[PDB]
RNA sequence: AUUAGCUAGUUGGUGAGGUAACGGCUCACCAAGGCGACGAUGCGUAGCCGACCUGAGAGGGUGAUCGGCCACACUGGGAC
RNA sequence: GGUACCUAACCAGAAAGCCACGGCUAACUACGUGCCAGCAGCCGCGGUAAUACGUAGGUGGCAAGCGUUGUCCGGAAUUAUUGGGCGUAAAGGGCUCGCAGGCGGUUUCUUAAGUCUGAUGUGAAAGCCCCCGGCUCAACCGGGGAGGGUCAUUGGAAACU
């Protein structure tokens, strides 16, 4: 599946990393962005773009995320239960709060929740510090979520005894 | 009206070299504080015999006294089974 | 040598899951019988039914798979190991995945599973939960 | 496997070392001893006043003192500011303080003591350096 | 020998007292036996709540009121019953 | 002095009103009137704090205090945090349209009296009890300010009642979600102070 | 544990003395016993707790005043 | 102690400073300085165009306080049971036999040491937490609760060790 462009996004650039490369003339540098981009609504996902210029290398950044793009189940504007993201040595834990509490994490991971609209949440940063591989733990974590009317549904019963 | 019961102890003989007097280990052991795993402990006693019953490898049960001796404080109840 | 059986049936149930084999075997036990009952209870499998031999028979279990080929069971976890029990006070009786999934529980009237433990105010060792 | 050599060999915690020495040690004359305590500055007797060059390859010429604190240690020490009238035999009071650029120095002269008097002609900054308020 | 006792608390100007039983010699504001009640001096109309049952005991087995605290259980008639007790 | 810098450099009127937005709206200093780069993710909610404790104009171990109150009492901690801030006795009287500022309402109940079930009252954290009329004795019941904070009538919301007649409001039960975030996106001290 | 053996009135018994008491509490006699890897012995360190600080939690640090118990009164010993 | 408080009359007059401004981290410009003078918690800065050195204006944080020092806990999932690892990053003993110790195939009766759960007796007061009352909110001070045992006696259950 895929999730298209009918919508409205926001982008929030989390960082742009100096890169280069060494050839016989020198130095060959370039700019590496990473963007988090989606609606409040709870549809997100990341996307990279190299360039060697800033701007248009955020341009391409942003392509890359509104061509790749992620739902999320949002029960009360929450996660629904516990969950561990498990991408290449990048830990998070992320934990349903009460509905007062706020967002809670790390610098990627609150523009990755906020950008998702999770308005009450709680998380931790366990892995490595890299941003990149915070977003993939994340999102795979988010992924890996799961609404309580499918897991019924699946089941074969309903959520009156499975709440019960 | 009945008075307070002092507190009964079971426990092996581990020595009886010494005349009117049994020396008991009881097996009484807890759990690790902090990590909740049960673990061995052996905790022994001297006890006092009027005529030497009990023998090395009985199973005796044990009852507390005032202070008989130095280091002992028990009374020897009786030889529930004896060893091989 | 097999330390104990519930860890071993387990993760052969975890193994033949995540390939989707839908057959599947393992050798009897009461504890491991009623705990097949109580996942056939609960949805976790398709069914569960039984051969007998002069070697503590044989127990075979069907997988469901849902609808559409996806998990129907995505994980599940021994705490009660060989060498390190744990027991859990009435009160204190998870409620994992805050009612997603389900912990099982030896009680003093029988081996229940973790929202009718808790409603009859039952303890015990609690064994394992299900994901 | 792992918990019975946990509930034998234990969990062996690391020690933070003290890094300041000197702050922490004490003594008493009658009592020819060293004692352990917990202190944040000390006086001392400068031994030596002078100037000396820092480790980096990018210099400067810095200034410290040799001093000969109360419990009878030995060390080295920076007294920031511009300028200073901290002649050798002079009651000066030392606080913690490293400096990175220069090897060895541990502790900083605190200005405002006894002896040392504030840097003169500066506005901010007046509560360290020991000046008070320029004008009246 | 035991006393019904008035041990201080509260703050630098404004005592407030709980009726207690303690022996002559424990000090003050140190251990006691039991507490049984409260008293407040600089409350307007000056205030008392006592209890007179597991109170009532230490009257009867003996125990030398205070001279504030016997003119208060005077007061509420508590010691007026302790002394009736006696013919009765 | 801080009023009209506070006011510029927050970006938001504290009362409301055109002026000290009128045409210097940017920000204090001379860096002003040039380009402002967005706030850090930590600019953002520190100046949400900003924002609201001089809006208030309470101390900071003030601030503190009450968001632990406020934490502490059940409900939703992201707004009743800001109810107990609107209980702070300067703002009810504010909004009674006792004063043109609240500069005003808190000198005046500082030193000028306030008779609200009580004979003075100096500390901003107390109420008009719901149910009792004691009003603003005879010795400032006649007074210039008060004439003109009477007369320039103002929005008393609906959980305040007033006559200007006798110049007494009873605090009703509490207040509601509307002036709670008039235009303060609240729940970013919530982890602001998490921090 | 870069502290492996310690104990020889200490271990047990029979008698006799001895605060208010039971007791190697002290003697006489008899006997090789007692304790150690589950850390004895030795060295260093410290008054103990209610509790206090931090930490969401496990946990980690502290033992000021307020309260309880303990020991000391220039240093040792002695009894009235 | 004519102290707390209440009653009057006089005056914007007696009563604001501390630190930071390259990033971490909220706040930037002008001058002097030219590996000097110096800065500092880390990265590091300064060799004549320094937002990092000293001044000046402004801004930023806080306030009768503000910075530095020293000690402890967190961040430290960096001794990790809760909550870590050992092919090349630190880490499998050179290998084996085995005392003690740690673990234990299936069914079936029985025992209740572990186990789970009632009852009773305590776990002082004062503290932290909840609910009320009072000092002109409270700081504080009261009143009533709750919690606080790898706790003692006793009863109940037998799935598991």
């Amino acid at each position: 599946r895929i999730d298209p462009s009918k919508l409205e996004l926001e982008e929030r650039l989390v960082t742009v990393n100096r890169v280069a490369k060494v050839v016989k003339g020198g130095r060959r540098f370039r700019f590496a962005a990473l963007v988090v981009v989606g609606d409040k609504n709870g549809h997100v996902g990341f996307g990279t773009g190299k360039a060697q210029e800033v701007p248009e290398a955020i341009r391409k950044a942003v392509e890359d995320a509104k061509k790749n793009l992620i739902e999320v189940p949002m029960v009360g504007t929450t996660i629904p239960h516990e969950i561990i993201g498990r991408f290449g040595a990048g830990n998070i834990l992320l934990k349903p709060a009460s509905e007062g509490t706020g967002v809670i994490a790390g610098g990627p991971v609150r523009a990755v929740l906020e950008l998702a609209g999770v308005a009450d949440i709680l998380s931790k940063s366990l892995g490595s510090n890299t941003p990149i591989n915070m977003i993939r733990a994340t999102l795979q974590g988010l992924s890996e979520l799961k609404r309580a009317e499918d897991v019924a549904k699946l089941r074969g019963k309903s959520v009156e005894e499975l709440l019960g | 009206s009945e008075r307070n019961q002092r507190k009964v102890y079971q426990g092996r003989v581990v020595s009886d070299k010494m005349d009117k007097t049994i020396t008991v280990v009881v097996e009484t052991y807890k759990k690790h504080t902090l990590y909740g795993k049960r673990v061995k402990y052996s905790k022994k006693f001297k006890a006092h015999d009027e005529n030497n019953q009990a023998k090395i490898g009985d199973i005796v049960k044990i009852m507390e006294t005032r202070p008989l001796s130095a280091t002992k404080r028990f009374r020897l109840v009786e030889v529930v089974e004896e060893a091989v | 040598v097999m330390t104990d059986p519930i860890a071993d049936m387990l993760t052969r149930i975890r193994n033949a899951n995540m390939v989707r084999h839908e057959k599947l075997e393992i050798p009897a036990s009461k504890l491991k019988r009623e705990i097949a009952e109580i996942l056939k209870r609960e949805g976790f499998i398709r069914d569960v039914e039984f051969v007998e031999d002069s070697k503590q028979g044989i127990i075979r279990v069907f997988l469901k798979y849902g609808q559409n080929n996806e998990r129907v069971i995505t994980g599940l976890k021994r705490i009660s190991k060989p060498g390190l029990r744990v027991y859990a006070k009435s009160n204190e009786v998870p409620r994992v995945l805050n009612g997603l999934g389900i912990a099982i529980i030896s009680t003093s009237q029988g081996v229940l599973t973790d929202k009718e433990a808790r409603a009859k105010q039952a303890g015990g060792e609690v064994l394992a939960y299900v994901w | 496997p792992t918990i019975n050599q946990l509930i034998r060999k234990g969990r062996v915690s690391k020690v933070e070392n003290s890094k300041s020495p000197a702050l922490n040690k004490g003594y008493n004359s009658f009592k020819k001893e060293h004692t352990n305590v917990s202190s944040p500055q000390k006086r001392g007797v400068c031994t030596r006043v002078g100037t000396m060059t820092p480790k980096k390859p990018n210099s400067a010429l810095r200034k410290y003192a040799r001093v000969r604190l109360t419990n009878g240690i030995e060390v080295t020490a920076y007294i920031p500011g511009i300028g200073h009238n901290l002649q050798e035999h002079s009651v000066v009071l030392i606080r913690g303080g490293r400096v990175k650029d220069l090897p060895g120095v541990r502790y900083h002269i605190v200005r405002g003591a006894l002896d040392t008097a504030g840097v003169e002609n500066r506005a901010q900054g007046r509560s360290k350096y020991g000046t008070k308020k320029p004008k009246a | 020998a035991v006393k019904i006792r008035l041990k201080r608390m509260g703050a630098k100007k404004s005592p407030f007292y709980r009726i207690v039983v303690a022996d002559s010699r424990s000090p003050r504001d140190g251990r006691f036996i039991e507490t049984v009640g409260t008293y407040n001096p600089v409350a307007k109309p000056a205030e008392v709540k006592i209890d007179e049952e597991l109170a009532l005991k230490w009257l009867q087995t003996g125990a030398k009121p205070s001279d504030t605290v016997r003119n208060l259980f005077s007061s509420q008639g508590i010691m007026e019953k302790f002394h009736n007790a006696k013919q009765g | 002095g801080p009023s009209w810098k506070l006011s510029r450099r927050l970006g938001i009127s504290l009362s409301g009103t055109g002026k000290e937005l009128e045409k210097r709206p940017y920000a204090p200093g001379p860096h002003g009137p040039g380009q402002r780069k967005k706030l850090s993710e930590y600019g953002l909610q520190l100046q949400e704090k900003q924002k609201l404790r001089h809006m208030y104009g309470v101390n900071e171990r003030q601030f503190r205090t009450l968001f632990d109150k406020a934490g502490k009492l059940a409900g939703k901690h992201g707004e009743n945090f800001m109810i107990l801030l609107d209980s702070r006795l300067d703002n009810v009287v504010y909004k009674l349209g006792l004063a043109r500022t609240r500069r005003q309402a808190r000198q005046l109940v500082n030193h000028g009296h306030i008779l609200v079930d009580g004979s003075r009252v100096d500390i901003p954290s107390y109420l008009v009890k719901p149910g009792q009329t004691i009003g603003v004795r005879e010795k400032s019941r006649n007074l210039s300010i008060i004439k003109e904070s009477v007369e320039v009538n103002n929005f008393v919301p609906e959980y305040l009642t007033f006559d200007a007649e006798k110049l007494e409001g009873t605090f009703t039960r509490l207040p509601e979600r509307s002036e709670l975030a008039p235009e303060i996106n609240e729940a970013l001290i919530v982890e602001f102070y998490s921090r």
